[PDB]
DNA sequence: TCGTAGCTGAGGCCTCACGATGGACTTTTTGAAT
DNA sequence: ACCATCGTGAGGCCTCAGCTACGACT
């Protein structure tokens, strides 16, 4: 049952940046300068758990992903002073 | 003299919880809360800038007067107008709330319909046609309107009288019979609805405990050469020129400055603006100074302080359930913690009604010079027979010498242990009594010398037992504390680093351990314990309770 | 007695303890000594460095510590936890409810004040011109009632024939101008003390008194005493009962004095002031101006509290609540005033 | 009861930067390159809101605080890959 | 589809609450008559006039629509192979034109029994019996349930409910196919005819229906524009679900394969076009989705507006994940669902697992 | 017939229509036409582009449009939703259930592959030195094994003698290299087809015959046929029936050709190979190198399918597949076989 | 018109080390909760 | 050993626009 997940990183390289920067465009949305907001399901948080043990590069970069919850509910738990946030929503993409 | 103009807002507790009102006037004892808070924030933004001002003569304007003084010579009363809306010559209070509109017929409660009627009769009397106001819900940013009634007159002219009445009176209101009023009065903290009827005898159960609210934890500063420093709102503790570490300052409720460790000015500065308290211990822990702030804001409670100071028979009553609740606590503590292999591992019965026989000479002492023999006497057999379960059996070093109490420098490891943990509990409940209030040094059974405030003094004794030894007793068995971890001297045996950084830890956590009230029956905090003790024996001196609870496991 | 207050003015001050002594240091270089005989409270101003090891010691000897800004800011006392004070504390209550005690203490502090305002009225009478010399016939009705007071038979007649005197010389309160009324800063004799400001000049004179009584507040607790249960005023409901007992001598030659220079000096003005629905309010910089001339107040020294030593006022404050604690405790008999 | 609160900034001023910056540090821990942890209760949470809408220039700055729950049980909502994180714990300090 | 295999499959017990929704995604539209859609890595962005309309997650994406004159980069459409996501193309009014395939399905058993079914005229006969019943049964419900008459029509005249019931009995008792389209006929014509019954509790302004327009290629309607229009793009559903079970849905039974018009899948959709296409206009128009300005007059006839477009497609997706319940299972199911779960049980109606098709009537 | 394939090769290549016509287009400069009338499937190198006006026209006109890599990889078909595609298919599958064309149609491709076979020995007899000229009993022998699919009664039979044949071929093709035996790359005639290559000659063979199926593949989806329902083999288990059908008679042709070209000229050689508990498995270079070479063989041009054109082998494949068609649907009897 | 994946540049976040102007404190009331 | 917030630099994230190469593939 499907869920929101927020993720932070901080890399040092620009060859990783680029690479984990759209392969994470291919999960989520951009939110915040180094941050992108995440709803997702099961099997596809456990392929962006295993994309990134590999992009990036443990020792010394540091991602971090965040269950917020349900995603129903999830204004409740958050809180933006500068653009309004509003989480993702599930529609087919008409345009 | 006797009473001057009664702030308008304490009409607005006032038929909200007249208990509250007296509290809050009175003496006073404001405190915050999570809505006291938030109004004070949604106010300060807007309304505490200052605005327009009120025109003495007034023929033909607006105006947006905000923050207005007025106060009534014949009614009797002050106000700040939260801000004055007027057309030339009729003019209109406004006040701003924090919440939603109320789902109540008008969408407004009784009290600040009060607050409404009651300034703007002010306004009129200062020369000025009102008859009525408005709320300005700030949240749902919304004006809901009110017309001045005439009943609702009488509401306030009455509520001055009786308001004018009771402090006359001088005599505690009852507290709310089981109302959902007193759980966000935010005083429930020291109104203590639930408990002060269910000792003020008119019989029912109390709830579960309204928990912890705006709390922090102490700041020990052991390290013998640290340096403490602040920087903006973070203070950072240093030795050697390394930031050995910080504490959040919110977070900071108490400081403890042990030996020789140093403070900066700014710090203390610091502590003293957000009135954190500061205390000044020996290297080994004897409570040498602290700070104070202009007193306390209540009289009354150190006035029955007294009064019960001067009352021969009151302090004997109080010293005799002490040190009976004391030896109780020696009760469980022995017969429970006992470690035999077999054999001992029941408490041997003739030290039962030794021990009994003791509380019942106890009540039994006409004097309390008696009383310091029957307390001397048990203490004695206590400690005596103390060693029977540390570790089931004393360890390497860990030999206790009984006689060594009343024995400053300590001659043993576990005699060390014990004065430490004593004298560092002491500071916790001269804390927790200033916080009340409460004269920490006029005590009625103890006596007022250096490093030990009688009345705390006092007040600790049944403690002793179920703080201090069990801290001590947890640390031993638990092998936190061993021979090498102690240090020999000609003053005696003394604490490394490692054993007071583990020490005062173990007791911290003895702090932070739950347990259930034997009268309450709900989990509460040792150091709530303190608070709730304190305040409940403020009450009892005021009178409002027949007899102080001892708090007997 | 004991010994005298000590104050560092510098933010700079670097202090610690020569055995008996405390020593003073500017930058390495060395500036004062108390050493520790006649020393009182040691107050330390803003940012001011004192070493742990004095401080143990001052506790040891049992001394008030105390802190105030650079700017002069009281913040903080520091106690050490000794029977000094709670002996004070204990003989001021029981003491406290006895009557007479409070009778005598209170008749002295009124005439106190009284003595000290026809000693103003001649000291800056300003009805010159042609009358250098104020009316005789209001001084014979003063002298009696610094008589009437010595008199009193029981507290609610002290407090009547107090408000009586005290409009009286209120009345005359506005000849104490630099020459004449003093138009547009008028002066009530009625609308006194009215919670709210109606005139400039009752305005002044409130601002004055808080900050008095404030000073009174701070020195009282530096001592042992508590100062919110008072022997004369109502103690409950915020009130500091024993500060509102001990500033009623000190009004004229501080308060009084105050605005006298504050007004005479052009310090106040007209534009000063903002009026606000019978409210006669000052602006911050009025504010803190006048607050200057307090201090300049403040910093003129009396000498003769008892004995030469031209002391400040505020020095004088403390000697004269420790004069108090001599006449509690049944040290000295009857608690004599200082009067000018 | 106590809640752990996850809070992420973009400022675009140096001055608010700094004044931000440590008044952050008043409030919880440094954990990301521009993310704070916070353990914080409801009374201090609303001095936090307080004080950041108004150290804060709203129409073009941005920050986020995410409630992420009672703080007993964290890190089952957690997952860090470069070092390790666990979360704030009251104890007093006592170095 | 064990529980239900199990329940049909005769060896009756209850049905369990349904294993959820895994590992499916989103339709893509391209309504944008002069779109451009183009691949970058993972992401796939739409724009239009040179400037980044929008993009679409790629995994998830479930499937894409291209209406009209909308532009596809090779690049994208490769993408898209290689996650076999089908992709469609279709006309500006949506007639269904083309798609792809990918080296045919795996199974093949069950393309064979499909043949198999599709060469005994009996089983297609009682195929298209069923069939043609459950869609006259939902106009039933839909009829009477959604009736709005302001006094007196509220309650749907009961001469026309004994009418369509005797339309049922006569259905079942159709001999052959032929017969089958009479009826069929007959029903729909007096269905449409009364249609105008509910919506907007009358007609609108310039929402007129004249139901002889039906068989009528370019609209002349509003009205007949949206249904055509429903039909068809349901149509398409239809068509790529029996596509993923491995069905043919060419090969029809009753319905006969002409272009544009998938024969099985034609066939398939009959019962759902009441609860879905009828259901989806009747929403957007008592619900003032779609009004008199919202279309556009021609020779051709009444056409969409963009702003029409975007909005009728929000709203049939709505109904697309609107849940129900099933009648014979009862949980709730989104209606995309019990797309494949009813083309699976009638792959295992083929393979003779079961004895007969549950035609999901309401 | 209809029509005739079109390629494409340019990455560049930009399509439109013209009326009736497809216009091909490098750089807005003019390439070539297609016109329509003759036309078959458009197949679209990689990142070629047409307009979708000239999409929508195929789709009316029923063209089944295919993608290709730039490399040539086949990733999809696009096809129309009309009746061309089922009609043949429903066709498939009734004449799929009716015996004796599967019979026919069998031993048609079974004689195919086997005339081609021989007609490869006489291609490609590389015995030479003594014996250019092949053993003639073998070749009785064979004119005899066609004759014997030529009466051939039943299936099992058919593929029984099949067997008995092929390996008859596969004792003489070690005579095919270039010379002699391949010492280092040697062939067995009784390994044949077991799974992994137990010799590098079956390897290759493998190979090629994997990749020519899966062309088999490609083509005959273009067609509106479907693969997996074959006559002759069995149809399920993933294997692709119809088009493992229609892949014998090329073998020869194909595949036994492109091994040898990638041996006789030396692209293929010992170290290629690696050796894995009995697995004779190639490197990816030698992979890519054999797969190039394979393009080579799919480039070369045959004339006569039935008519002079000149067509790859690649096009003759789905002139081949047309024909079927033209088989089935009784359009034209007796399916005649490409033969060489 | 290959179209996209990958790499350079340039600006702007973000934080720290190391530096330098000088040294906050204002009468009282208000401030929630059901 | 007057303290502690305040203000500059210089490095390191962070992203984008703009370029250049190559062709996923069994
Ligand atoms: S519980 Fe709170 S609201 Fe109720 S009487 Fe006590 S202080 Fe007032
Ligand atoms: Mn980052
Ligand atoms: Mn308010
Ligand atoms: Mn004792
Ligand atoms: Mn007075
Ligand atoms: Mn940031
Ligand atoms: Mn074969």
């Amino acid at each position: 049952m499907e869920h929101l997940y927020i993720v932070s990183y901080d890399i040092r390289n620009q060859r990783r940046w680029r690479r984990l920067f759209k392969t994470m465009h291919g999960f989520g949305c951009w939110l915040q300068l180094s941050v992108f907001q995440c709803r997702l399901d099961r099997i596809r948080i456990i392929k962006m758990e295993a994309a990134i043990n590999e992009i990036v590069n443990h020792a010394e970069d540091h991602v971090l992903i965040l269950d917020l919850g349900p995603a129903e509910n999830v204004k409740p738990k958050v809180s933006s002073i500068g653009k309004t946030f509003d989480p993702i929503l599930r529609q087919a993409v008409i345009v | 003299g006797s009473i001057p103009l009664i702030p308008v807002r304490m009409l607005n507790e006032h038929v909200y919880c007249p208990r509250l009102a007296y509290l809050m006037w009175v003496q006073g004892e404001f405190s915050h809360n999570e809505f006291t808070v938030d109004g004070v924030i949604r106010h300060r933004r807007v309304d505490a800038g200052g605005g327009v001002l009120p025109s003495e003569t007034q023929e033909d304007s607006r105006i947006h007067a905000r923050s207005v003084s007025l106060s009534s010579e014949r009614l009797g009363i002050t106000a700040k107008i939260d801000l004055v809306e007027g057309e030339g010559a009729y003019v209109s209070p406004v006040d701003y709330k924090r919440g939603k509109r109320p789902h109540v017929a008008g969408g407004a409660y009784e009290p600040e319909r009060v607050q409404l009627c009651a300034q703007g009769l002010l306004l009129r009397e200062h020369g000025f046609a009102s008859d009525g106001g408005a709320l300005y819900f700030v949240a749902s940013r919304e004006r809901v309107p009110v017309a001045f009634d005439d009943e609702l007159i009488g509401r306030t002219l009455a509520a001055i009288d009786e308001m004018g009445r009771t402090a006359l009176s001088g005599t505690m209101p009852p507290p709310l019979e089981d109302s959902p009023k007193c759980p966000r009065c935010s005083l429930v903290g020291i109104c203590l609805p639930d408990e002060v009827r269910f000792l003020s005898h008119l019989s029912v159960e109390p709830r579960p405990i309204i928990p912890a609210d705006g709390r922090g934890l102490p700041l020990y500063v052991q390290s013998p050469k640290a340096y403490v420093r602040k920087d903006g709102d973070c203070l950072v503790i240093e030795e050697e020129r390394v930031r050995v570490a910080e504490a959040r300052l919110g977070e900071t409720s108490q400081v403890a400055l042990f030996g020789n460790a140093t403070l900066t000015t700014a710090a203390l500065h610091e502590c003293l603006r957000r009135e954190i308290p500061v205390t000044w211990l020996s290297y080994g822990g004897w409570f040498m100074g602290h700070t104070v702030s202009t007193g306390h804001r209540n009289v009354e409670t150190r006035t029955y302080q007294y009064q019960r100071s001067f009352d021969p028979e009151t302090c004997l009553n109080l010293a005799r359930r002490w040190i009976v609740a004391k030896i109780a606590n020696c009760r469980t503590l022995l017969r429970r913690n006992w470690r035999g292999e077999g054999d001992e591992a029941k408490a041997p019965p003739g030290l039962l009604m030794s021990l009994q026989d003791d509380m019942r000479h106890a009540m039994r002492a006409p004097s309390l010079e008696v009383l310091l023999g029957i307390e001397g006497a048990s203490a004695g057999r206590y400690f005596q027979h103390f060693s029977r379960m540390l570790r089931g059996g004393d360890g390497e070093g860990m030999g206790f010498d009984f006689t060594t109490r009343n024995r400053r420098p300590p001659k043993d490891p576990v005699n060390a242990l014990l004065s430490f943990a004593y004298a560092m509990l002491t500071r916790e409940w001269t804390v927790a009594l200033a916080a009340v209030g409460l004269d920490p040094y006029r005590g009625f059974y103890h006596q007022p010398r250096f490093g030990r405030p009688a009345l705390a003094l006092d007040m600790m004794e049944p403690f002793r037992p179920l703080i201090a030894d069990s801290t001590v007793l947890m640390a031993i068995n638990n092998g936190e504390i061993r021979t090498g971890d102690f240090v020999r001297s000609a003053g005696g045996c003394n604490l490394t680093d490692s054993a007071r950084k583990r020490f005062i830890a173990g007791f911290e956590r003895r702090m932070e351990q739950e347990v259930t009230h034997p009268i309450f029956k709900y989990t509460i905090s040792y150091r709530r314990l303190l608070e709730v003790q304190a305040r409940l024996l403020t009450r009892y001196l005021s009178g409002e309770i027949p007899a102080y609870p001892n708090f007997v496991t | 007695g004991r010994g005298l207050p000590l104050y560092v003015q510098s933010p700079k001050a670097y202090v610690r303890k020569d055995g008996d002594c405390l020593v003073i240091e500017e930058e390495r270089v060395r500036v004062a000594e108390a050493r520790l005989g006649e020393t009182s409270q040691v107050a330390l101003f803003g940012n001011a460095t004192l070493t742990t090891a004095a401080l143990h010691e001052c506790l040891r000897r049992e001394i008030p510590v105390t802190w105030l800004s650079y700017g002069g800011w009281f913040m903080g006392h520091t106690v050490s936890t000794g029977h000094r004070n709670v002996e004070t504390r204990t003989y001021q209550y029981q003491r406290s409810f006895d009557p007479e005690t409070c009778l005598n203490l209170a008749r002295r502090w009124i005439v106190a004040k009284i003595a000290n305002c026809r000693t103003l009225l001649r000291r800056n009478w300003r009805g010159e011109g042609d009358e250098a010399k104020a009316p005789p016939g209001l001084l014979m009705s003063l002298q009696d009632d610094m008589r009437h007071a010595m008199r009193a038979p029981s507290l609610e007649v002290l407090l009547g024939i107090e408000g009586a005197s005290a409009g009286r010389y209120f009345q005359h309160f506005s000849r104490m101008l630099r020459g004449g009324d003093g138009e547009g800063m008028g002066f009530d004799f009625t609308t006194r003390n009215r919670r709210p400001p109606k005139d400039p000049v009752n305005a002044l004179l409130s601002f004055a008194y808080a900050m008095l009584t404030r000073e009174w507040t701070v020195a009282l607790a530096a001592v042992g005493l508590d100062p919110y249960r008072g022997f004369y005023h109502q103690p409950r409901f915020g009130r500091p009962a024993l500060a509102l007992d001990m500033m009623e001598p000190f009004r004229p030659l501080i308060a009084d004095s105050t605005v006298l220079m504050a007004i005479n000096n052009g310090e106040i003005r007209t534009g000063d002031f903002v009026r606000s629905a019978g409210g006669c309010n000052l602006t911050d910089s009025a504010r803190k101006r006048f607050i200057a001339g307090f201090e300049r107040r403040m910093e003129q020294e009396v000498t003769h509290p008892i004995f030469k030593y031209t002391i400040s006022y505020r020095r004088l404050l403390e000697v004269q609540a420790r004069l108090l604690t001599r006449y509690l405790s049944g040290e000295i008999p009857a608690y004599p005033n200082f009067v000018t």
